[PDB]
């Protein structure tokens, strides 16, 4: 199970820290990450971790991190900008982060439901 | 006789980082001259552990070709064997199968 | 910086079985530049120094003077291998256009793509 | 380069008559090395005959009337050619290669390291 965590409102240029509870599924042997997804728009990818990769328009602001005890997925949003609205889902995949880049094609093993950020 | 499209199980190991390792089913992809005259053969890995395409590279292959699990072409996993390493010859692609494979090769050495 | 198709780096191709070619030696990146940015594994071509005239269709020469190269040699086309990027030592040179030319056509040849 | 190959025992043969051709190599590691036989008619490519070494290989259309051999002491490569037919009549060059054995195939490009001058075999 993914349950993500910490969405909410912001205005621009403040923090946000998202959550994404890894309940069962071996943490070790499963990449996680995020995507995010504006209205009418394609889930894109934004950041990941096995190694981390970042989006281009979020790198440098963004900082994704792991804490094995928790079985959660941490992912810091410094410098909030409007465009950063949009739906996060955050993402986990047997394979690697490959899938969460212009390049992979969005065949992703296991998902959360969304959470909401706002930054205006 | 080898020909290209054949499935055989072939041990990949030793290899290093994030090579694919591994005693596991492998496709023929060189031609089928180079086949017959060489003692080298040129393959693709396929893996079982991810059952969806996650980059163009990959092809996905359904108990019709006789394999534990469904699986995927890896296109991005290439390497020359010597004849001897394969082993049982599982199966050998249907030609839309090998369609897809010819399409994603293209992709994987920016041969478009 | 970032490896590209048509660099050419020196590389441990060892271990290796039978026919399968071994040894330090230079490499060729024919992977696509987009999987070059994102994998963690490159697809090479060896070249080797034993042979300096093409013996098969697959074969393409290069001279030694312009690539910085001990001997005159040719890429194997029919020796292809994905290696970790961790493999990749020396950065050696790069082939001209006219040279890549060669060696996707050689790559057609080889893999069977006409 | 470091290496002499001189081809021996061509002649005039009826068909279904025999003749075997000598190679005497001269010098260069034998060991290490592929050697065979090429053969030219007039007008047309170098074909590829048979080869040996690291093994054998042959051309279709003179599979089981010919066969190759080596004698190590004497430096030479025998090709025996039996069940001779019109159609053989052609120069028969030896010729020797640091790769293998490919270059004597129809996938082969024709260049070989060492060569021989040629031996004139008519039926």
């Amino acid at each position: 199970q993914l349950q993500e965590s910490g969405g909410g409102l912001v205005q621009p240029g403040g923090s946000l820290r998202l959550s994404c509870a890894a309940s069962g599924f071996t943490f070790d042997d499963y990449a996680i990450g995020w995507f995010r997804q504006a209205p009418g728009k394609e889930r894109e990818g934004v950041s990941c971790i096995s190694s981390t990769y970042y989006a281009d328009s979020v790198k440098g602001r963004f900082t994704i991190s792991s804490d094995n005890a928790k079985n959660t997925v941490y992912l810091q949003m410094n410098s909030l900008k409007s465009e950063d609205t949009a739906v996060y889902y955050c993402a986990a995949d047997v394979w690697g982060c490959i899938s969460y880049t212009d390049y992979g094609l969005g065949n992703l093993d296991y998902w959360g439901q969304g959470t909401q950020v706002t930054v205006s | 006789p080898i020909r290209r499209g054949d499935v055989y199980l072939a041990d990949l190991s030793p290899v290093q980082g994030s090579e694919q390792g591994g005693v596991r089913p492998v496709v023929i992809i060189q031609n089928d001259t180079g086949n017959k005259y060489s003692p080298t053969v040129i393959v693709a890995a396929i893996t079982g552990r991810i059952n969806k395409a996650k980059i163009p590279t990959h092809v996905e292959i359904e108990k019709k070709y006789k394999l534990d699990k469904d699986s995927v072409i890896l296109l991005e996993q290439i390497r020359t064997l010597d004849k001897k390493r394969l082993k049982e010859k599982l199966t050998y692609l249907s030609d839309d199968k090998m369609k897809e494979v010819d399409n994603a090769l293209m992709i994987s050495l920016g041969l478009n």
